[PDB]
Order: C-alpha cells, then structure tokens, then sequence
C-alpha cells in the first residue's frame, strides 16, 4: 500500500559506443521521497533483510519492520473490508469475495479495496488481513 | 466579476434557483480571497454548497426558501457555544453575507449550531424544527460527499454506510450507481465518458458527482444495470459515429478489449476464473486513434507537429467536481481567450502588483458550448508563430500558473499528448511543468508546485515578463528569445532590476524616470529580494546609504540634473576605496575619504548643501554636523558597503561599482519622492 | 595484502547467486563541469539532509546509475580490445558490440555486467549499485554557462543574418562529492581486479565526456559480506550529519571522514563481515593493484585468466 | 608588527605636538597640513638614489627652519613660557625628530612601500585625511578641556 | 574526424581529441584586472552634438605571464592525425573573447604521454603543481615550466596505466623541433597532411558518414 508518493519521469536511451552514431523511452519512476506498506505472515522467525531491491533498475528500499505481537492481533470471522492491497490469485476456499476495486497490473491485477467473507486478524482497529492467503491458492 | 463567477453563473436556470445567483453573485468573489489561497478551501466550500444544492433539488417536499439561505451560509463557514456565535458574526460581515441578505445577523443561533445543543439565550428564527431535520441532513450530505476521491470510495463501507443512511433519513428513495473508466486519454477518455452519460440518462440515472476517472449517479432503486455487451458496442458505435462524421465531411477488436480491461459500471458480473486467464495471457493502436481524434477535433496538423511547438495544459479535478462545476469548466475549454501578456502587464503594473487584479481580466472569446463534450480531462493548447523554444514556453507557463489560482484546477503543462492521470494522492503538487525553457531553470522556480507557491510563483513570472518588456522588448514585437538573459541579470544581483530600468530609459530616449517608475521598480527589488537575506540587506543597505548623504547633499531634481551630480558623494567613496593601495586599513580609508568628501563640498554652489545653508544657526556648529553627516556616510561605505557586503575585496566591489550606482539612483529619487510627500 | 584477499573468492563463477558480496565505498569528486542530465537539466530529487531524524529537507543532485555504471563498462570494453582479448573487427571470432543481437555471450563484460539478447540468451549483473547523491545542496553545487556557436569568420552572422546558437547549459561545480557504494556478487578473485580496475581507470561521466566531466574516485574502502550494507543515500545523508553541514574542508579530510562513518554504519546493519579493508591496509591494495594495472605482462596473464573463467562459465552454465 | 596600515592619526598627532592653528581662526588648507606639505616635499624632491636616514635630518631641519618662519602663536612648544628656551629647543627638536621619521619610515617607506611612484599618485589622498584627522583632533581637546 | 560533427542528416561524430576546462594557477585577485573602456564620437569626444555618448564600461582582462595547466588528450590517432592536432597546439597563439586585440598566449608542451587512458584531471596537475611551490608563484617561466615536468612525472607514477613513452626535456625538445622543421617546409607538410586526408576519407566511407 502507498503511503507516500511521488513520481520523476526521466528519459533514458542507449548508448553510442562507436565513434560515429545514426532507441530511448521515459520512465515514470517512483521516486526517492516514498514509503509504501506491507505484510508478511509466517510460521515461524523470520530473519529478514533490511534491504532489498525491486524493479527495472534494480532499485534499493530500506526495510524497517516490526514483529505483530499478540498482545495487538486477534482473530475472528464474518464480513470485513480489507482496506490494503490483496492479490485474487492467491485467495483460498473459506474465503469469498464480495465486492472489489482493482488496481490493472502485469502479471496479475491486484484488488487495492475489498469486502471479504471469512476468517481475519484484526492487527490493529483499523485494519484486516485476510487468513490463511498463499501463492497461487486459486490456480 | 471573476472567471469562476463567470463561469458557473451561466450553468444556472432563469428562475427558481436565484439563491444559488445570489451567492455566486455575492459571497463567492469574498470567499475566494479569504479562502483561495492537496486541495484549496473555496473550491472545497463551493462543491460543498453545489452538492447540497443538488440533493436539496431531489427532496421529495421543498424545504421553505428561509432555509435555503441559512444551508447556503452554514455550509460556507463551517470548517471555522457562546465560544463560537462570536466567530460566525466576525466572519460573516468581512464573507459579505450583509450583501447575501442584511437579515442574516437574525438566524446568528440556526448560523452558528448549522456550523459546527443549547439555546444558550439566542431563541431561534426558525419557524418549526420540522424544517431543521431536513435542513441539517442536506447540509452533513455535501460535507462527506465533497471527501471522496474516487466513483469507489461509496462502496466501502468506511464513509458509504454514512452517505447511505442520510439518505435513508432524507427519505430520497434513489441509489449510488457508478461507472469507472482506469485509463485516461485525450479526446477518447473523454468521449467514453460522455457516451456512458447519455446512454445511463435514458435510464433515468442522473449524475451527482463527477470524477478525474468516472462518475456517481443517483438512480433508480427498481433499475436494471446496463448489460455489458450493450454499452460496449454502443461505445464503440459512438466513437465510430463522430470519427464517421469526420471522414464523411482491427480498431473495434483491440479497442473492444479496451473496455473490459479499464471500464465498471457498477455490478456487471465478474469470477477469479478471469484473473487466471489475465496471468495465462502475461506468460498500442489506440493513442494512434486518440491522436487522430485530436487532428480531427482539435485540429492539430498531422505529420509536422513539434514544428508548431505544441505545449498542451491538462485541467484535472481537485478531487470532486458537481455537476455545475465540470459544465463551468466545458465553458472554460472551448471559449478560453489566447491570452497577450502586454495587457496583463498593463493591468498588473496598474493596481499596484496585486495579482487579485488577474481575476478581473477579459479571459474568455447562457451556456453556449452544450452540444461539446463535458471535460473530465480539460485540456488547453497553445500555437506561436516565432519559432523558439522560450516563446513556445511564456504562455503556457503564464497559463499554467494561471488556472489552478483563478479555478483550484490542477494542471501539468507538456509537450506529451499522453498526460499523468491525476488520483487522490498525485494531486499533492498543483502543478508540473514538463521541461520549460532554461528561463524558469535559471528563476530558480520550482518544476512542480503545491497550491500555496502558485502566487509566489504568479508574482515572480510576471515581475520578470514585466522588468523584461521594458528593456529589452519593442512594442509590438516582446523578443522572448532574450528573456533568458533578463532573468540571469535579476538572479545575479537584485540592483539590476534597476539597471534594466535604465536600459529602459535609453531605448524610449528618455534621461529620467516618471515619478510612478520610480516606485514601480523599487517593488520589483522588493519583490525578487524577499526569501534572501544577502540581497534584502544589500536592499536596505542601498535605501540607507542615500538616506544618510542626503542629510548633507541635495542636488534638486527639478533642475533636471545628471547623474554624477546625483551621485557625488557616493561616486567619490567608491573611486577613492577603490584607487589607495589594498594594504592601507579601513579605518585610515574613512579619514582620507571623508576629507575628499569635504574637500568636494567645497567646490559646490552652497544650495545644495542642507546643512551649510541655513544661516540660522552658528558656523562653528554648522562646521561640526557637516563633518559628523560626511563622516557617517563614510562609515557606512567602507564598513558596510565594502567591508560588510563586498567581503572586503576590491575585485567584488568593482563589478558592482555600475549597478550600485544605478541603484542609488533610483533611491535618490525614491526619498525624493517620499519627502515631497510625507513633508504635507 | 591482495595475496590473502585470493582466500575470499570463488574459484569459478557459480550457477547460483551466494551472497559473497565484495563492495567497494568510494567518493566520487568532480574535477571539471560534469553534467548528469535527462530531459535537458541536472537531475536533483529533495531528501533529509541527514539521518537524526530531521525537520529539514535538501534537493541533492542525483548521479542516476546508468550515468556512473555505463562510462566504468565501456572503459572496460577497451582495455580488453587492447588487451586482444577481444575486438571490433566483424570478421573476426572475438567480435563483442555493446548490446545488440551481436552482443557477446562469452567476455568478461558480457559475465560481470550482463546481456539480454531474448531468446537466445541472457545474463544478470554481477556488479549490484546504487544512483548517487550530492553531498551538498544543489543550490551550492552547480552553476549554468552560456555557450555560443558562431560562422567560422569570427561572426554571429552570415549573409548579414543572425546564426541561431546560444543557448544555458547547467554544470555540477569542480568540488561536489558523491558518496557511493559499488558492490560485486559472488566473483573471482580476477573479476574483482577487472571491476576495481574500471573504478580506478574510469574518469569521465554524463553528457560531454569529449570536453568536460572529469571526476577523480577516491577509493576509501573494502569491505567483504554476508549481504549487502548501506545505500549510497544512507552514506550520505550520515556522512552530512557527521560534517553537520560544515561541507567546505578539503578533499583529504572528506575521504578521512568518509572512512571513519563508513566503520559507524557496518557495525549497525546485520549482515556478517568477513572482512573490512580501510586506511593502510586500502592504501597498500590501490598501490598494489595500482601496479598490476602499470604491468603489461601480468595484466595480459590477470585478465586473460578472466576470460578463461568467463569462457568456461558460458559454455558451462551461461548461454554457451 | 601592524605599522604596514593604519598610520594616519599618529602621524598627524606627532605634528600637532609642535605646530598648530586654530579652526576658530578659519584657516586655509595649506595651513593645516604644513608639516606634512613639507615632509612630503623633501622626501619626493631629493634625489630617489638617497635612501631613509639622510632623508629624516634633511626634511626635519627643512620644517625647523620653516616653523621658525611664521609666528610664536603656532608653536605649542617654543610658545610654553614656563621652560627654558634651549630646554624648549630640545623638545622641539626631538618632537621634529619624531614625527619626520615616521613620515621617511611609516608613511613613505611602509605605507608607500619606499616608492616615489605609489607616494606621488596617493599625495594629495593622503593629505586630505590629515586635513581632516586634524580636524578631528581639534574637535577632541575641546570636549577633554570641558 | 579528429574534433567531430553534430549537425543535420547522416549522423553526428564523437571528437577524438578529448579536453577539459583548464584553471590559473595563481589565486584571482593575483592575476586579473578591470580595464575601462570608451568609444569617443570620431570628431575625438563622447557628445555629438551636446548630447552624450552612453559608451563608457569596463571590462576584466587575466593578466600576463599568468598560467593555465592543461592536458589534452587524444585517442586513436594515426602519426599524421597526431602531427595535426600537435600542430594545432603549437601553430595557435590566441584564445580568449576579443581575439581581434587581445588574448595571445604561449602555449609550453611539457610532455607528451603514450597511455591505456587517460591520466590526472586539469584540477589536479594544478593543485600538484601548486603545492610542490607552496604557492610562491611568482617564478620565471623556465623554472616554473621545468616544475610542471618534475610533478607530472610524480602523478603519472600513482596512475593505473601502462605507460608505453613518455617524452619529456631533451626528447621533448628534440620532438619539438623535428615537428618545427615539418610545419616550416611546404613539401612535407602537403604531403603529410594529404595523407591524413586520405585516411580520414577512407575512414568517412569505411565506418563513419559515407
């Protein structure tokens, strides 16, 4: 989910190598002044990176992240909407989606807003995650 | 009036809807001085008042027209209880509500409660609560309405479940129904767009608020959904019908797919087994098409383009339009003036540099454009006939400022026929200017700006579009290609701006300044100067150096005199400072100048001597505040002008000797002008 | 020193990626007008002036990574043609061209900074970087020039009509420092002396090369890891911090601090690290491969060796 | 040491030590600045082969035998009858001494830099500051005397 | 060929001579002055007929004997290519604005340096150069040319590039006048500059433009 954005759009081309020249492109990149949220969920402890790379340019995002504890999770069942981005292609049986808007994007399109119905954790007043989502669970 | 007033009061009827009239005629040209200067606070409040209106309109029963009045004005003041009906009666005299009706000082306890119980000693006006159920339900529905930011933003239960249960208390009996179309384009977008109005209308939906990318509609709550495969090919019939007209006097298979890829009405049925096949497919023609329309509708040549250096402004939404607002912003694109920076000049040098005078302006060439598509992606486009890059780019960088001040628009003005789709959060700068000439690089203004720099930004445009039509221009013809040179001189060192004057003064062969130019381009000083402290002083200290020989020299300007003789003192601190060897101390440089000062003096006829020439009072005294004026002075120029300001370095001081000189010209005539005044 | 760092590297370039990360921390100094443009201005984007946590925001030019990666590449191209390891010549077995379909499959260029061809192959950068920042703000940092093209004859006119050339370029100043962090995956001991040789070697960058935009790279350490560490953003906005703004000190002292935030950062982030070469054990290893690259015979031996290892890798695992 | 800049109130104050004129008496610029006009002259009109030290007792015997031209009146040394004329004569003497020698080596060889050239060029500039540190000093025994 | 081509149809060619800007030694306020300017009306003064003249500014002018360090650089040239451009850099005496009146210069080759690339930046043979002075600029020219040898020698031993010649003093001195006796005889410089063209039309036909 993007929390804060903006956009550059910069040309870019490719080069002349040889003494004498006779293509090129803009991107619309996400730029440096940017933060974006998200979640993982494990099994178990999980030593991750704080830092990795995305994208075309193989780009450098700082992670900063925090363990959920369960003094501030719960679980429960029945209707919510999920306010964060979700991915249809990963939606288990024992759950069903209800209503949805989309976010258009290779590979898959995303629902950026959906009503669900099934099991969730409310991780905190104002948000739910889906339960038991995994890698290609509707395919 | 203003261009927003201009606007949006012929989108009204003849009759019964005056009230409306009466605030566009009254309350609005107030409210956007106070208000008008991410999203702005008046156009917040009139799509604030324009949604309530629109619901109001649909209320099964008219609520009596004493209400009207009161919803209009409780919905202007309420983002600002005895602690309160204090804030409504200042407000609302210096908002002008005296003009909307003198009674409305009265109802100060239904204004004040309608802002934000108790009767806290103020009996209500209002005939029955009877009235104040529906007046309060109709005022709470535009203020949740105008903070949605999207045709989606109904249908999570987040703000949906309050908007549909007012509704319910309101007893409208008529439901939220949209269509959402995720990629914009030109004309095609557009065109979309308004094919899925007129063929929603013959449903008897009608539209409620309008959208960057899509539309909410009231509708009926017995009604079918329009099939999928029907509005389909009726949009592609549509497109097919105006591009048929035009030819007249494997498109439809890509553009068919088009459709289902970026539009929704709401409820067209949809499984998770089309995601699988959107995957299956990952392991254009159109902007071709979206360009012919343009050649067609916008009658851009084809094949030669760049060559006519096209520059296209897009007008994007805020957040939400009503529906007055995008049919005012239909007038606007289709009726806007090609605009002449010599009488914006003309009418911004006069009204003493407010740019609240722009408002005024004659922009545009009782709807009279209502056949034309309604412009949810408003675009505007200029042509030049000189063939250069800084006279492509003058107008609409002057135009793109410009909209956003005068309408709460925001704009980006390119070269790019595919635009930035603008949403709820790329809408934090006001504006993007996509590779304006070196000119606005060198003004050191930002590319992008959020919507409280746009009258920073109007104020040092137009300051120097106007320092440069006065030196450096000719009168019929501006020679913008020299405005990069105009701007590095300002930058440079703020008493240029006086040296252009003077360029000024020499093309018109003219020796001396009017009496209004003198201040006029003082206020341009004043202007460049304001965020640096190095030049403000520079400034001040300039004023202050005048201020101080002139207790002991006055050549009267009456006389028509030169410039040396304006500057006698001033002329011989600097060759003096400048021309004894850089070894010799400051300290020694004041004595030594100051008995060259003296010695001057001396050579002078005694008139213009103020000190000297009253008799009235003893020589020996006389004597004793001419040496201590001169010796002042002479501190002031090798302290501060040359030690302080010029870091002590005879090279620095050398090339600003000239500009100096003009400078304190211009403040010679400045105090002048500022003693034959206040002396009344 | 170089002799034990040969424990630290792969033998032959592996299948997989490891997470044997080799990086080198460098300051970047302009030396004459470099010009990192797209779209016909200096790049530049608004940050945090430093890392506590500050009200305070800077517009910093920004050296994208195709503006540094490219001119350290193709300055690596040439010293293998001269080498004759590989050549220019169409008719020749040994033709590489910089990225078409007749893009090689085989030289160490194509192995350590990567190909796609399409279905006929392709290959992913060893050499992992960053887009780097200025130290200062831009507002400090650059200043535009004019530039005028006249007739030959001395004249701005011809034929007694005016010659339409002049025109402002913007131009970085002939001091400002670019913090950066390159960083090579899983490589042999030979691959590091071909990419430490490009960050040596190089010295032109941006638009220009021809006339201006000579930098001098400051090597100011090594540092061997289990991951990656820093950014180049995070380098810098720690390395103004540790200055707290003060930015005009000479260009020594500006390396000598560089070093000592250097040590400050990798002791925080988790990643293990095998080893850290800075100050004289650094200034022994540039001098040392200072003199490998001064050799004709031992460069020829060193980076003919590269290509051995890079020809086995293609018909082993990479395209063939 | 600092003697390289910021002479000019010394060397105007060593001469008022010996010769004076008040600005109650409206005096000519001429009559201010005598010793300096004399100090001045000798060191630019001599031979520019002759170096500092016979320069002093050259230009201070020309502004002894020139003071001993005009009126008692101006000589706030010879003037003070409370000391013996040879005793007067002895601080005189030594007070001519004294200023001319910051004149030969303060004014013309450090601050002129020992060239006739930069000397000439700047004469009538730095007379102008003694004309008006004299002033000055003037404005100053008034203020200390009251 | 040698200094490229950008404009029009068929192409645009990278210049094979490879230069930099170039920086005073001496410190600004030890090497320039400003100049006034005047342009009198012909009959000899600034009123033509007691109206005034507007002509009076001044300019800043570097001073003589004044020193720019520099390397220029060339890249795969022939021995004719590189008779042309040394040519160029002997047979050229003015530079600045106002070449009309003014800005003539000496320009002392120190050396010439065969190289895998390119050695020191401008910047840096200046600070050297300064340095091993300490800043006591004010040298003839001789010692000051005979310093500039001795610190370029220094610089080009802490450089990663193998360094195939490098002619400097008594070899330098002899290049230099073996290169005189080129450009004061017609016969060898027809020749020799003919042969250039040659080879840079055949390289326009073969690779460049044709």
């Amino acid at each position: 989910q993007p929390i804060h954005w903006s956009y550059q759009i910069n040309t870019f081309k490719a080069a002349q190598s040889a003494y004498y020249g006779r293509n090129y492109g803009r991107a619309k990149e996400l730029a440096v002044g940017s933060e974006f949220l998200t979640y993982i969920v494990s099994q178990k402890e999980l030593d991750l990176p704080v830092w990795i790379r995305l994208g075309k340019w193989s780009s450098k995002i700082r992670v900063e992240v925090e363990a959920i504890a369960p003094d501030q999770i719960k679980t429960a069942s029945g209707v919510y909407v999920c306010n964060h981005p979700l991915n249809p292609l990963d939606c288990p049986a024992n759950q069903q989606i209800l209503l949805y808007n989309r976010v258009v994007m290779p590979p898959s399109s995303l629902f950026s807003q959906s009503q669900l119905q099934g099991d969730y954790w409310q991780i905190d007043r104002n948000t739910f995650l889906p339960q038991g989502f995994h890698y290609g669970a509707t395919t | 009036t203003t261009l927003l007033q201009t606007l949006l009061i012929r989108t009204l009827s003849e009759q019964k809807d005056y009230i409306l009239l009466e605030y566009f005629q009254t309350i609005l040209p107030a409210l956007e001085e106070h208000f008008g200067n991410d999203q702005t606070l008046a156009a917040h409040i009139l799509n604030a008042l324009l949604t309530t209106w629109n619901v109001m309109q649909e209320l099964e029963f008219p609520l009596n027209d004493i209400e009207r009045r009161l919803l209009c004005l409780g919905i202007t003041l309420h983002d600002y209880i005895q602690e309160i009906i204090n804030i409504c009666l200042e407000l609302g005299k210096r908002l002008n509500f005296d003009e909307f009706w003198a009674d409305w000082r009265d109802y100060i306890a239904e204004i004040s409660y309608l802002a934000q119980w108790s009767n806290a000693g103020y009996p209500f006006t209002i005939k029955e609560r009877k009235l104040d159920h529906p007046l309060r339900h109709l005022l709470t529905f535009g203020d949740v309405a105008v903070h949605l930011s999207s045709p989606h933003d109904l249908v999570s239960s987040t703000m949906g479940d309050r908007l549909r249960d007012l509704l319910n208390r309101l007893g409208i009996e008529k439901r939220f129904v949209y269509h959402h179309l995720r990629d914009t384009t030109g004309i095609l977008s557009n065109a979309i767009h308004n094919v899925i109005l007129r063929t929603v209308q013959k449903l008897d939906w009608k539209p409620l608020l309008f959208f960057a990318q899509g539309v909410i509609y009231f509708a009926p709550q017995d009604t079918e959904i329009p099939e999928r495969n029907e509005i389909k090919q009726i949009v592609w019939q549509g497109i097919s019908q105006e591009l048929g007209k035009k030819m007249s006097a494997p498109t439809r298979q890509i553009f068919e797919d088009y459709l289902d890829r970026y539009l929704e009405i709401q409820g067209w049925e949809s499984d998770h087994q089309a995601f699988i096949q959107e995957l299956e497919n990952y392991v254009s023609k159109i902007w071709s098409l979206e360009m012919l329309l343009r050649q067609a509708f916008w009658s851009v040549p084809s094949g030669k383009f760049e060559d006519q250096q096209p520059i296209f402004i897009y007008l994007y939404p805020a957040y939400v339009y009503a529906p007055q607002v995008v049919e005012a912003i239909r007038e606007l694109v289709y009726g806007i003036a090609s605009v002449n920076l010599w009488d914006v000049r003309k009418h911004w040098v006069n009204n003493k540099m407010d740019l609240t005078s722009l408002k005024s302006l004659p922009w545009l060439n009782q709807l009279k454009y209502t056949k034309e598509d309604l412009p949810f992606l408003a675009t505007v486009y200029t042509t030049t006939r000189e063939k250069t890059d800084t006279d492509a780019w003058v107008k609409p960088a002057f135009l793109a400022l410009l909209l956003p001040y005068l309408l709460g628009v925001k704009a980006i003005a390119t070269r790019s026929m595919v635009p930035l789709y603008r949403s709820d959060q790329d809408f934090r700068e006001s504006i993007h200017l996509d590779g304006v000439a070196g000119f606005w690089s060198l003004l050191g203004i930002p590319t992008d700006l959020r919507v409280e720099d746009i009258t920073p930004a109007l104020n040092k445009l137009l300051a120097i579009y106007t320092l440069h039509l006065a030196a450096r221009s000719s009168p019929p013809k501006a020679r913008w290609q020299d405005l990069p040179k105009t701007v590095q001189e300002v930058m440079t060192d703020v008493l240029n701006v006086f040296a252009l004057a003077e360029q000024g003064l020499r093309r018109e062969k003219r020796d001396r300044p009017y009496e209004s130019e003198v201040t006029e381009y003082w206020q341009f000083a004043e202007l460049f100067s304001q965020g640096n402290i190095v030049m403000t002083e520079k400034l001040k200290l300039t004023k202050r150096l005048v201020e101080e020989y002139r207790r002991f020299y006055q050549v009267e300007l009456s006389k028509k005199p030169s410039t040396h003789a304006i500057l006698l003192p001033l002329s011989k601190a600097l060759e003096q400072i400048l021309s004894v060897p850089d070894d010799w101390d400051e300290e020694e440089l004041i004595l030594q100048g100051s008995g060259q000062l003296q010695a001057a003096l001396d050579r002078q006829e005694v008139y213009t001597r103020p000190i000297i020439k009253d008799k009235s009072v003893a020589y020996e005294t006389r004597q004793l505040q001419e040496l201590e004026a001169i010796q002042i002075f002479m501190t002031t120029c090798v302290r501060d002008l040359f030690g302080e300001m010029c870091k002590g370095d005879r090279a620095i001081l050398q090339e600003q000797r000239n500009r100096i000189k003009s400078g304190a010209e211009f403040a010679y005539r400045l105090l002048a002008l500022e003693a034959q005044q206040n002396q009344n | 020193m170089l002799d034990s760092l040969k424990s630290q590297f792969q033998p032959s370039f592996p299948r997989l990626a490891s997470g044997h990360y080799v990086h080198f921390l460098m300051l970047r100094h302009s030396q004459s007008f470099p010009v990192f443009q797209t779209d016909g201005v200096l790049n530049t984007t608004r940050t945090q002036a430093g890392l506590l946590e500050k009200t305070d925001q800077l517009s910093r030019l920004v050296m994208f990574k195709r503006k540094q990666t490219t001119p350290e590449r193709l300055a690596g191209r040439e010293l293998l043609r001269n080498l004759g390891l590989t050549s220019a010549d169409k008719s020749a077995k040994n033709l590489c061209e910089y990225n078409g379909e007749g893009s090689c499959k085989q030289c160490p260029d194509c192995i350590l900074y990567g190909f796609a061809i399409g279905d006929s192959g392709s290959e992913r950068s060893k050499v992992y970087s960053d887009s780097a920042f200025s130290l200062g703000a831009y507002e400090q940092s650059h200043r535009s020039f004019t530039f005028n093209a006249p007739f030959e004859g001395g004249t701005m006119s011809e034929a007694g009509v005016m010659r339409s050339a002049i025109n402002e370029l913007d131009h970085i100043l002939p001091e400002v420092t670019f913090p950066t962090v390159e960083s090579l995956r899983d490589a042999t001991y030979e691959g590091f002396i071909y990419v430490l040789g490009n960050l040596l070697r190089t010295k032109r960058y941006g638009a220009q090369e021809s006339r201006t935009g000579t930098m001098k790279n400051h090597l100011v350490g090594i540092v061997f890891a289990d991951g990656e560490i820093f950014s180049n953003l995070h380098l810098t906005q720690a390395l103004y911090d540790q200055m707290g703004g003060e930015l005009n000190k000479p260009i020594s002292e500006l390396c000598e601090t560089a070093a000592t935030v250097a040590q400050d950062l990798l002791n925080k982030e988790p990643v293990r690290k095998s080893e850290l070469i800075f100050g004289a054990h650094l200034d022994t290893l540039l001098q040392e491969v200072n003199d490998i690259y001064q050799n004709d015979a031992e460069l020829t031996k060193l980076l003919g060796s590269l290509y051995q290892q890079t020809q086995d890798y293609a018909t082993e695992f990479g395209a063939l | 040491m600092t003697e390289k800049l910021k002479l000019t109130k010394r060397l105007v104050e060593e001469y008022r030590r010996f010769y004076q004129v008040e600005l109650s008496k409206k005096p000519s610029t001429h009559a201010i600045l005598l010793p300096l006009s004399k100090a001045l002259e000798q060191i630019l009109s001599v031979p520019d082969d002759w170096d500092e030290e016979e320069l002093i007792l050259q230009g201070s015997g020309q502004l002894q035998a020139a003071l001993d031209r005009q009126e008692v009146y101006t000589r706030p040394i010879i003037k003070d009858k409370s000391v013996a004329y040879e005793t007067r004569q002895l601080q005189e003497l030594e007070a001519i001494q004294i200023f001319m020698t910051t004149c030969v080596r303060d004014l013309f060889g450090e601050m002129c830099k020992g060239d006739r050239a930069i000397l000439q060029e700047q004469r009538n500039r730095i007379k102008s500051g003694a004309e008006f540190a004299y002033r000055l000093l003037a404005l100053e025994a008034q203020q200390n005397q009251n």
